[PDB]
Formats: C-alpha cells, structure tokens, sequence
RNA sequence: UGGCACCUCGAUGUCGGCUCGUCGCAUCCUGGGGCUGUAGUCGGUCCCAAGGGUUGGGCUGUUCGCCCAUUAAAGCGGCACGCGAGCUGGGUUCAGAACGUCGUGAGACAGUUCGGUCCCUAUCCGUCGCGGGCGCAGGAAAUUUGAGAGGAGCUGUCCUUAGUACGAGAGGACCGGGAUGGACACACCGCUGGUGUACCAGUUGUUCCGCCAGGAGCAUCGCUGGGUAGCUAUGUGUGGCAGGGAUAAACGCUGAAAGCAUCUAAGCGUGAAGCCCCCCUCAAGAUGAGAUUUCCCAUUUCUUCGGAAAGUAAGAUCCCUGAAAGAUGAUCAGGUAGAUAGGUUUGGAGUGGAAGUGUAGCGAUACAUGGAGCGGACAAAUACUAAUCGAUCGAGGACUUAACC
C-alpha cells in the first residue's frame, strides 16, 4: 500500500506536492527517510508526464505542481516556472532512461530529535 | 488476476454470448427443472448491473410482475441459459441502475439509441 | 431474514392484510426464516367483511422475500418485498387467490396447492 | 495411502456436468522427488520423506546439498515427513506426480493459517460486547476473571493475543480434476493459509 | 495501582539488565581509512561509493 | 427462617441485571437397566451415569411469580446469596418537596410519591501472548518420537422396514437402513453483500491559477452515485463419521459351601452418550535435556598441572531492500551467484465516454473522432534507481568399564 506520513489525507497531499516541486527547482534535497521514499514515486510519475509532452499530459501535471518561479529571464525580463522547467528543461535530459530518476544517500541522525536524514537528488 | 487460474478454466468460457451493456432490455431462454420434465421459461427484462472477470462474471436483470419487482441473477457462461437475446438497447449514464428500485412506472423509462 | 417482531404483508384472499412475526419454527435456539419457512404470527390489520379477524393468532408461509434464496446452479432471487400466504394445520391455504409472484422454492417444501393457483412461480 | 505437496495458487470455481457450480482451489505440486525412507529397524517408526521446491544452490548450504546428494537431486525448499505410507513403493529419488489422486477421491488438507497480529478477546475468542449505550462504559472487554475464594485466576482463562498463524487440518474434501500437464490439482473448498503457501494434501483418515 | 512493597536494590538491578544500548555498526572508510557507519556517506571526505558527492 | 457474638468500625461496598465462567449430583433432555394394576402408542417408580446440551418475549427495580409462543429439555445448588481497582445504578440508605397517619411542638414512619457527584498512571503473585541467556561433555543445518497436556463430545424431523408386531376397534411399534435440518466450532473470500479518507464520475458556494477554456484550495472525505487490494458475515467449504479394550447398574453359563437350590467361593460370557483408546493441536528446560540424515575438522602460542587466548573451518550475524509476517524483538522473501522494493513497458478489475477540434442549435445542450481517458494496494516482463564496501561471532572434543580394538 501506502504509508500515512503522521498527517491526515489533506496534509498528506499538500506536503508531497510541495516536496515533489521543490525537487524539480532545486535538484537536490534534505528530507527524512520515510519522508524520502514516498515522493520518489511522485516525482518518477511526474517526469513521465513530461516526457510524452502531449496538452493533455501538461494539464494533467499541471493539477500537481506548484505555481511559483524557478527563475528570471530577459528573453523582456519574463518569469520561468516549474510547470515550464519539468517539460522543457528536466524531461528531455532523460529521454533515454527508463526509469529510476532519482537516487537516495543516506546522510546520519539529526540532532534535534533523532530523526535519520537522507539526500535525494534528481539524476 | 492470476494466468494460471485463466488457463484452466477457459474450456469452460460460453462463445455464444452476445455483447450487451447494463441499460438495455434482453430474453434469457433459461432451461427450468420440474419434478422429471425440463422445460424452458422465459425471463425479459432490463440489465441493472454486470461484474466480475472470466468465469467468475454475473450479471442481474430486472422486471416488475404482478405489480412486484423481481430480480434475477445469472452467471455469464453458466450452461442454464439455452440462449440469450438483446431485444432494444438503451441510452444509461451509469455502470450500476441501482436507483430503478425505488422508482415506479413511467418515471423508470429507460431511453433508447 | 425474517425474525421476531418483522411485518409482512398478507398475498391472499383472507381477511388479513397486515402481519406481525412472532416466533420461527424450527428449533430450540432458531432466529432466521426465508422463503418456504412456517412462522407463528398475529393479525395486526385486517379488511372488514374478512374470514380472519383483527389480533387472531395463525401459521404462515413465506412466499418472496427482499433477500432471496441461491439456486445449486448458481443463480439468485430477489423480491421487492415480504410476503406472506396464512395456511391451515396441513399445507392448504386459508384464502382463494393468491397475488403476486411466487418462488419456485415451495414447490419443493410440498405446498403445492399454493403453487397452483400462483400467477406466476418465478 | 498417498500424499504430495503443493503451494496455494487461488480460488476459481468450475461449472459440473450436472450444470451445478462448485468453488475449487488450485494447487500447483511440480517436482516432488522422495528423499529418505525410515523404518522401524534404524528409527522405531515408518515414513517417506519428501522435497517440494529446489532453489538456488547459494540459498542452499553444505549440509543440505550432502543430504540430497544421496538421492541425486537439487536441494528442495519444504521437505516433509508422510506416516502411514506403504513403503513398499516409494523408490529413493522417484518423482512423486498429482496423478497418484484421482477424480472423486476424498483427502486432507494441511497449512499454517493467515496471520493476525495482537486481537482481542471478542474476535479470536468470538466472545460478546457490553451495551454500546445506556450510560455504560464496557464495549470490548474479557469480562469477570472468577470468583473470590481461590485468590488467584484458573488456567484457561482466554485473553488478548497472537491470533493466526498455526496448523489447521480440514478434512473430506474432494478432488474435481487433475492436470498432470499442468501438475496442478483442483480440491473443492477451502485450504488454510494464505496466497503461496504450503499444502499438504493427503488422503483421508476416516 | 499502588506499590505494596518497595522495591529492593537486587530487583530494581535485575529488570536493568536489558536496558542497554548497543554498539553502532561503523566501518573503515575505503578512501579517507576512517570509521563510517555502513550504508551511509562518509561526513569527513564526503563519499559514497568511491565517488565524491 | 433463626440462636451465639469468635475476625473486621486507623472502612471486609450492600439487591437486581451485563460480560466471563467453573464445580457438586439429590439427573430436566439424551444413553443403559429392574418392577409395573407394563396389550400397542403413552406412562408411574427405582437403580447406573456429570459427556454434551438446557429458548425468545409481556408486567414488575425486582430475585420470585403469572402469562404468550416454542423446545429433546426449558434441572436444583456452591463459588464473600461467584464476579462494581470488570460495567450499570432501576431498588436500598444523604441533603429538597408533597400525600396519609402519629405528635401541642420541633419532627417521625421502616407507608407512598417526584429529583438526586460510583475516585485510582498495576509494584508482587496469578492469567494471555512474545523475546534474550545458559544448559543438554566438540561446533553446525534440517527431519522427527511422544512422557505429558489442551480441544471436540449436543440433538430434531421425514422416508423405508410396515399400516407389519399388538389390539374387538380406535390406534399403532422394538431392532435395522437412508435423507435432510437447529445450535455450536474451524477455515476461507470464487459466489451474495459490507467497508474501502492517495480509484472513477456528477454537483453547490466562494477564493485562486492575469482572462476564456481547463483545473486547484476550503466547506464532515463539502455533498451525491459506484468501487480495486486488504479486512470481513448475514456468504461459502468442512466437523462431531464408523469403531476397538476394560467396565457401572443389570442379565446369564458351569458350580460347591449346604446330595437339592444358587450369576459366586474358584472359573467363564454379554453389557452405557460414561473410563482408556481412535480424531484435532501443543509438546525434549521430558535438567529423565531423546532419535535419524548430512557438513567441518584435529591449527598456533602460552601455562607447574586442572587449563587459558587468538586466528579460523562448516555455519550464523551486524548493516541494507521488504511482506505472505509484525506493538518491539521474532518469522519469512532477498542483498549484483540479484526480480527484494520503487520506477518503466504491456495488461487487469473499476469508472464510465477525457482534453483539443469539428458539426447542429439563438442558447442551455447534443453528436463524432472513440468502450475514449483515467486508473492506490492486483499480474507478467525489464537491472533503469537502492540493496555498494566492509566488520563480528563461531570447533580441535574429560574419565572408568564393557564386545573388537
Ligand atoms: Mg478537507
Ligand atoms: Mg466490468
Ligand atoms: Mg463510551
Ligand atoms: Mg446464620
Ligand atoms: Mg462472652
Ligand atoms: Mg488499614
Ligand atoms: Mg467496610
Ligand atoms: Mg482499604
Ligand atoms: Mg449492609
Ligand atoms: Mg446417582
Ligand atoms: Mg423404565
Ligand atoms: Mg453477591
Ligand atoms: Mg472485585
Ligand atoms: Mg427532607
Ligand atoms: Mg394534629
Ligand atoms: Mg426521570
Ligand atoms: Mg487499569
Ligand atoms: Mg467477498
Ligand atoms: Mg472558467
Ligand atoms: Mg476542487
Ligand atoms: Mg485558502
Ligand atoms: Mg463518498
Ligand atoms: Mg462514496
Ligand atoms: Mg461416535
Ligand atoms: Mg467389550
Ligand atoms: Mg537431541
Ligand atoms: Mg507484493
Ligand atoms: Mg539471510
Ligand atoms: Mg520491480
Ligand atoms: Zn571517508
């Protein structure tokens, strides 16, 4: 099945949308171990939407991420998205690749409150 | 789901069912035992739900007789039914016409294509 | 799954129309009836003019139910409601005429005069 | 008297010749080989020894691989121990095939249960609830221990638990049909335990 | 729910007999030949695998 | 029902009901018999027998009792009139108020009536489950014997024998055979159903994604209609089958004491749902520590001797991926000698006809592309991501006698 992360069906779904966006900006995270095995699978079901590049596969990721900006251009100084970087940027990189976009390194125990922290990195 | 449990029981899967869909009027020629004779009775009505996979598959087919509703459940290949026939077929938004129970004549009319 | 202290209308010709269970036959600690069952029961309702009076005490059978019986061939009966046919001492019915369907269950338990003058056995 | 061992694949049901519909349970029972044979003038009792699955030989370890060396075969998974076997037949290293059975034939069924962790008394001991309303505060409870005088609590005296996971034997079931090709076998009902798990059928004592 | 006795300084001993703690699984670095816990990147010369990350 | 006043007033909670039982036999049903003013079907009375079983409601706080309807039967008692650190609080036995009666009065009754705070985080033993240690004269991996113990044990109706035996009739069998149920128990999810808060669809209000279109947040999961895996009963499969040995009450054979008689003294034969077996489960810590198959072998330093430590063999673990397992340990499936988990590609149940575009309509809307799109837990392939690298534990087998040595 699925494990319930300490937080109810509403939390639940708000903080996997938060870390699967914070993956796709950054590349590179400090979560916790179980924290960190569950949005490996939100993430993979992610990329795989930008790899077909369809509008109905835009859409479909587009009730998932988040709205806020990776980053400023001046192609004319307009804003890039996470929704534009996940389809135009992250996705052609592994056009090849089937599967297992991400990877885990586990780090140590954090002093606070001995919770395990782990890496999880988009390559 | 399983490939074995599919590959034995398949000799047993009925080729002569037509195709239908919950919301369409159908006749079962279902075969009926008496004391020693066997005779065929006939069962017309509407197909109010269907489910299950391969062998395991029934379907439920509703009429009102005397003024009393009846239901009716079959398997899908059972050996019982001598043949079965799609009389009129009807225009539904449903997989399941749970909400023809309770609801009378001519407010349980079901359209037609 | 009819036990104590459950209506069922009256399908037949006698005096009574509305019917309250009160025991099941059967055995000592029996608590379920379904389709082809004697049960004990009162007259709660009846039609004026009619044989059978108002708060009498009779036997009756079970004809349809809203859970039905499974056939061996794996096939199943349901009804839209309960019904009831009051009977006398042997397996004859008290009234003339019966209403409604009837399950083809009784003419295995030896009720077959009920049967005979069923419109129709489903 | 024969047996076999096998793994629990599912349920399905078949239709007969009658038109009737029965619930079956698929076994699959491939590479059965008999391992050692026991008598009563080196053990003091009489049984056929039996191996069920091979494996991958890094599973398997030194021990194990010198004990199915004498009957020259893989090391198997489950092995199993049959009494009140002709040992008459039964040569060492034979396979042992689901045609030993036949249609109609009445045989018992052995296997470990499905697992239920720590339960309650009212579940594992089918026991009844306190009233749910009128101002009471007992809903799932064991009930009273016992009286005063002994000072203590009998033996016996059921509680929560462990739940699942032990033996269970069912008994007079029978066989619908066998498939040699397929080295399946088709018993009409239940068998303990879960998807998977071990079976050992056998035929029936009474 | 009360204690009927106090308890003496054997018994109290006896039950702490399970209340210790383990020793951590660590190991010797490859690269840096330091100790690490298995299964974990090493904190001082920040590798895994033979590869730096 | 009482008599006494021996323990308890530095507190031994008092009726009825609920949950959970266990014991006695002076036996309610079922089992086996003797006598009968026992024709048959029914009965009365006594003897053996405690294995299992022994109902749902109306009135009352009620135990008790009467009544309704069933049942094979609706047993009598003990366990602080079993059981409130397990439950309730209707009655009793607190403060308010009223009636009848008694008293000048304040008040009272062992009369009635309406309302009235039931506290506690389990130390020791006891009970139900699960682990660690050492032992079992070497170290290991599997398969087992069963000293001992627990579970189960109930019973109705119909057909045939047979309208036979019996009886003037009315009526109506014993013994035997077959079928099918009630209550209870174990297992399981293919079927009928339930649930199914990371599955599908419809819809209301308001805010947001700059706007349309398409979507997201909040409103019990906002509400409504379905539903996968898993868990489940009211659902399904099965069980108490058929028997053996010794007996109880009882009935007999031979047979003397006591030329006859006698079931008794010697010697024999029948004979119960009961005892011991048969059936299911646990079980070698059964310190009496058992048995079989297979694997590893006889190293090196020290001791004055009993002996010690330090690298190992077979084997196991630390650590990591997990579920068919699970509170945690444990069990089980695996760690590149790889399908253990996630991802990916094909499917499946389920839901029901996606977005975009086009056509018809003034418009709500309808139709086509198209069983479309979506699709947690289900199935098969695939090494793409993580199970990398390493470390630790673990033998060299005492003495005596006996068949051969
Ligand atoms: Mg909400
Ligand atoms: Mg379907
Ligand atoms: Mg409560
Ligand atoms: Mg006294
Ligand atoms: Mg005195
Ligand atoms: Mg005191
Ligand atoms: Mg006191
Ligand atoms: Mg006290
Ligand atoms: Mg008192
Ligand atoms: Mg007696
Ligand atoms: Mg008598
Ligand atoms: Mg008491
Ligand atoms: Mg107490
Ligand atoms: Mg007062
Ligand atoms: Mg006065
Ligand atoms: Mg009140
Ligand atoms: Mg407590
Ligand atoms: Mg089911
Ligand atoms: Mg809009
Ligand atoms: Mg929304
Ligand atoms: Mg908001
Ligand atoms: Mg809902
Ligand atoms: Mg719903
Ligand atoms: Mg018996
Ligand atoms: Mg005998
Ligand atoms: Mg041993
Ligand atoms: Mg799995
Ligand atoms: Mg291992
Ligand atoms: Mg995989
Ligand atoms: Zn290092």
């Amino acid at each position: 099945g699925y494990r319930k992360l300490g937080r109810t069906s509403s939390q639940r779904k708000a903080l996997l949308r938060d870390l699967a966006t914070d993956l796709i900006v950054h590349e590179r995270i400090e979560t916790t171990e179980a924290r960190a095995k569950e949005i490996r699978k939100v993430v993979e079901k992610l990329i795989t939407s930008g790899k077909k590049g369809d509008l109905h596969a835009r859409r479909q990721a587009a009730a998932f991420i988040r709205h806020e900006v990776v980053e400023v251009v001046q192609v004319k100084n307009r804003p890039v998205y996470a929704l534009q970087k996940l389809f135009d940027d992250v996705a052609p990189r592994y056009a090849e690749r089937q599967g297992g976009y991400t990877r885990i390194l586990k780090k140590g125990p954090r002093r606070g409150d001995g919770a395990p922290m782990v890496i999880i990195e988009l390559v | 789901m399983n490939k074995l449990i599919d590959e034995i029981t398949k000799s047993q899967l009925n080729p002569d069912v037509p195709s239908f869909r919950p919301g369409d009027t159908v006749r079962v020629h279902a075969k009926v035992v008496e004391g020693t004779r066997e005779r065929i009775q006939l069962f017309e009505g509407v197909v109010i739900k269907r489910r299950g996979a391969g062998i395991s598959e029934t379907f439920t087919v509703r009429k009102i007789s005397n003024g009393v509703g009846v239901e009716r459940t079959f398997p899908v290949h059972t050996p019982r039914i001598a043949k079965l026939e799609v009389i009129r077929r009807g225009k539904v938004r449903r997989a399941k016409l749970y909400y023809l129970r309770n609801l009378r004549g001519k407010a349980a009319r079901i359209k037609e294509i | 799954m009819i036990q104590q202290e459950s209506r069922m209308k009256v399908a037949d010709n006698s005096g009574a129309r509305e019917v309250l269970t009160i025991k099941v036959l059967g055995g000592s600690g029996r608590k379920t009836a379904n389709i082809g069952d004697v049960v004990v029961c009162t007259v709660k309702q009846a039609t004026p003019g009619g044989v059978v009076k108002k708060g009498e005490v009779v036997k009756a059978v079970i004809v349809r139910t809203k859970s039905g019986a499974r056939r061996q061939d794996g096939s199943y009966i349901k009804f839209d409601e309960n019904a009831c046919v009051i009977i006398r001492d042997d397996k004859s019915p008290r009234g003339t005429r019966i209403f409604g369907p009837v399950a083809r269950e009784l003419r295995e338990n030896n009720f077959m005069k009920i049967v005979s003058l069923a419109p129709e056995v489903l | 008297t024969k047996g076999i061992l096998g793994r629990k694949v599912g349920m399905t049901q078949v239709f007969t010749e009658n038109g009737e519909l029965i619930p079956v349970t698929v076994i699959e029972a491939a590479q059965n080989v008999v391992l050692q044979k026991k008598t009563v003038e080196t053990d003091g009792y009489e049984a056929v020894q039996i191996g069920f699955e091979d494996k991958r030989a890094k599973l398997s370890n030194k021990p194990e691989q010198g004990h199915v060396a004498k009957a020259d075969t893989t090391p198997k998974r489950f092995i199993r121990e049959f009494r009140d076997v002709n040992l008459d037949e039964y040569e060492i290293g034979a396979e042992v095939k689901v045609d030993v059975f036949a249609e109609g034939d009445i045989i018992d069924a052995t296997g470990v249960s499905k697992g239920k962790g720590f339960q309650g008394v009212i579940k594992r001991h089918g026991q009844s609830r306190g009233p749910m309303a009128h101002g009471s505060r007992y809903h799932r409870r064991p009930g009273s221990m016992g009286p005063v005088a002994p000072n203590r609590v009998f033996k016996n005296k059921l509680l929560p638990g462990r739940m699942g996971g032990e033996q269970i034997t069912i008994q007079n079931l029978e066989i619908v049909k066998v498939d040699v090709e397929k080295n399946v076998l088709l018993v009409k009902g239940n068998v303990p335990g879960a998807k998977k798990a071990l079976v050992q059928i056998k035929t029936a004592t009474k | 729910a009360v204690p009927f006795r106090r308890t003496s300084k054997a018994k109290k001993r006896k039950r702490r007999t399970h209340v210790k703690l383990q020793l951590p699984g660590m190991n010797e670095c490859s690269n840096c030949g330091e100790y690490r816990l298995s299964h974990h990147v090493c904190p001082e010369c920040g590798q895994y695998d033979g590869k730096d990350v």
